[PDB]
């Protein structure tokens, strides 16, 4: 019993002149893979930005293989973006931007949007001058993000509304 | 606790710290507000038998003697089986237990040795109404728009039709106590689904001045209709069972609605609207405030919304389990202060399933209305306002007790001397404390017939 | 990924696919009253004057003479100077033959060769009438 221990955890490794982003929210195979195809694309001109994934549940076998193929630029950490301790582990203040992904296959889009918005509040509470980009299910939930005092569109914060963009 | 906050804002924080273990912290790097607040958090309630010298004198003269000489705050005594919060004209009998507020039991022990060398309900403790129908109390958006509500209480309810029932009577019954005159009663408007409210409207039929509005507290149209910009207190409660996906994300609607109201503008400012939020998580309290400098590892009782009375954490109820075990009388005092008077036979009346049954008022039934109530006063104006400038707390405490009978419990002082419309609570400031003209005092006011 | 690398990427996209969604329009919808109308004034009606996404064909019209032996650059210059339309790309038939199923070409070069059965992606202006 003593020998067995968890494999995911620990503070993110620090590097000199290291630029990285934190991705939280819905972490699945066909959602992370599409983002990694464009962010780490073959033809993109040479800029090195690490990708940090912070999900509460450990990755499954389908997604574990994806992280193996991108071991040099993608690292996974088990935790919650809402926990201030886990925010320190992923080094939020060192991150260039924070990305929040939305669960497209959700029974209640309003409940998913509220949880996603509340994640932004936790990130903004930890660090005021952090750039946050969020996927939002419904257009009418954009007004809630405007209620956050630290949310500034000119600073770099932006909202990607799936319903508005897809049907647009 | 929330109901008492509507009458006196910040009262929930005062009880949360009083009946809990608070660790005093010393550090050269803290502001002046933290120094006074932290000392108040160390105050605790203790029970001790009064000295033989104290026998045969009224309670008012006895409690001022403890404050002046013994440096103790005596707020209640044992009357034979009954708890009397600041009794008026009640002599002290032999071996009467007294409730004291002090830093520890060291000063409390000094009290033991000391020498000079159809209108109301059946119990008469609550107001009654002739069983108003639910349909008559439902207000449409247009109906609420064409009426003006001032100095009322808005209850923002997040509940589904199948949500578990949380007793809404426990919030309105303290607001309908017999201490308050009918003219000074606060109107209560509930914003939520009528389907959920109908399932529990049975116990609210006989409580006067209750209004129900169809809609959601998140929508700004409903909030503008009920005029929350002019309400005395807006309460945000959630009855929905959490999805259990994430313990921290249990309260999403409460946080979103809390920030939504603060950002609203009226033709005035949402941040100036008095507000209390029920938070089922301890770590989400800091999200209510934004202009703080607290490292997220800050303790709950040092967090900005908690110390200011704008956030209520249900975790204090779990901590109250420990308090009850160590002191049996701890919950007796709490219930006598937050329920507005809940006699043991009142449960028997409700056990019959007939609801709050009224009764014809008699001479000695109406005597139950004469008891102290939790209230808040200001030193801005009035004959007592002359203590605001260059005045000591002890001078205010003695003068109010001798002339008005009010018992000063604590202070509700502005954060910034400047007045940022957001105050913090100080529990039982010392005798040599310095007052301010813009300070509010927690008092236990008596009942004045009229 | 595109939004992170270029902040203005989504600003251009929203201005092209939403038909014009001012930031204050969200504030109007935030009140829960739905799309509230308003009385048209002189400077309120000036908001109607903006470009829109449209498609044109070279089958007929005075511009049709670029269809045969015509270059894309000549079409781009003539349309802009006379009509103000901005040619973005082409929607050309798969088979020269016309199988009623076309493919898109984004910004063809200056020396590109046109066809009489080609459709052009343009940003047409607003013509009051
Ligand atoms: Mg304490």
């Amino acid at each position: 019993l003593i020998g067995t221990r968890a494999k995911y955890g620990g503070t993110l490794k620090n590097e000199k002149g290291r630029r990285h982003i934190v991705v939280c929210g819905h972490i699945t195979y066909e959602s992370v893979s599409h983002f990694l195809k464009d962010f780490l694309h073959e033809d993109r001109e040479d800029v090195d930005v690490e990708v940090v994934f912070l999900h509460r549940k450990p990755p499954d076998l389908e997604l574990e293989g994806l992280f193996k193929r991108h071991f040099t630029t993608v690292e996974f950490f088990q935790g919650t973006i809402m926990n201030p301790i886990d925010l320190q582990r992923v080094k939020v203040h060192e991150a260039d931007a924070c990305l929040v992904l939305a669960n497209k296959y959700c029974q209640d889009p309003d409940a998913e949007d509220a949880a996603n918005i509340m994640r932004v509040i936790s990130i903004k509470n930890y660090s005021d001058d952090i750039r946050v980009i969020i996927q939002l299910m419904q257009y009418h939930n954009k007004a809630y993000l405007l209620n956050i005092p630290s949310w500034d569109w000119k600073q770099g914060d932006d909202v990607i509304c799936l319903a508005e963009l897809k049907l647009g | 606790f929330i109901a008492q906050s509507c009458l006196a804002p910040g009262f929930s924080t005062m009880m949360a710290n009083l009946f809990a273990m608070r660790s005093f912290k010393t550090s050269p790097d803290m502001q002046s507000w933290t120094n006074d607040y932290l000392r108040g958090t160390g105050m605790e309630m203790y029970t001790e038998t009064l000295s033989p010298t104290f026998i045969g004198i009224p309670f008012a003269q006895a409690t001022e003697l403890c404050f002046s000489k013994l440096k103790l705050l005596l707020l209640a005594i044992e009357i034979k089986s009954k708890i009397s919060i600041n009794p008026r004209g009640a002599k002290i009998q032999a071996n009467t237990q007294g409730f004291f507020i002090a830093q520890s039991a060291d000063e409390v022990k000094r009290a033991w040795f000391y020498c000079k060398a159809m209108k109301y309900d059946s119990t008469g403790m609550f107001h009654w109404s002739p069983a108003k129908s639910l349909e008559d109390c439902i207000l449409d958006r247009n109906q609420a728009a064409m009426t003006v509500l001032n100095g009322h209480v808005v209850v923002c309810l997040f509940a589904d039709p199948d949500s578990p029932l949380i007793g809404l009577r426990n919030l309105v019954m303290p607001l309908r106590a017999s201490n308050f005159h009918y003219h000074e009663l606060k109107h209560v408007v509930i914003v939520g689904s009528v389907d959920y409210i109908r399932r529990e409207w049975k116990m609210l039929q006989n409580l006067p001045k209750i209004s129900v509005l169809n809609g959601s507290p998140l929508s700004r149209a409903d909030l503008r209709a009920v005029n929350v910009n002019l309400c005395d207190m807006c309460c945000i409660l959630s009855a929905k069972v959490p999805s259990n996906d994430d313990p921290t994300l249990a309260d999403k609607e409460a946080i979103l609605a809390s920030l939504n109201i603060k950002a609203m503008t009226f033709d005035v400012y949402g941040a100036n609207v008095p507000m209390i939020t029920e938070l089922v998580n301890d770590g989400n309290v800091q999200f209510l405030d934004q202009d703080d400098d607290d490292d997220p590892d800050t303790e709950l009782y040092l967090t900005q919304p908690f110390a200011c009375g704008t956030a209520f954490a249900v975790s204090v109820l779990d901590s109250l389990m420990s308090t009850t075990y160590f002191n049996q009388n701890a919950l007796t005092l709490i219930r006598s202060l937050i329920t507005g008077g809940a006699t043991p036979e009142l449960e028997l009346i409700l056990a019959e399933g007939a609801g709050l049954r009224g009764g014809y008022s008699t001479v000695e039934s109406l005597s139950n209305r004469d008891r102290c109530r939790v209230g808040q006063i200001s030193l801005y104006d009035g004959p007592l306002a002359q203590f605001g400038e260059c005045g000591k707390y002890g001078d205010l405490f003695v003068a109010a007790l001798k002339s008005y009978g009010m018992l000063c419990i604590g202070l509700y002082r502005f954060r910034d001397t400047s007045a940022s419309s957001k105050r913090y609570v100080i529990t039982n400031p010392p005798d040599d404390f310095s007052l301010l003209p813009t300070d509010q005092v927690f008092v236990l006011m008596q009942f004045d017939p009229g």
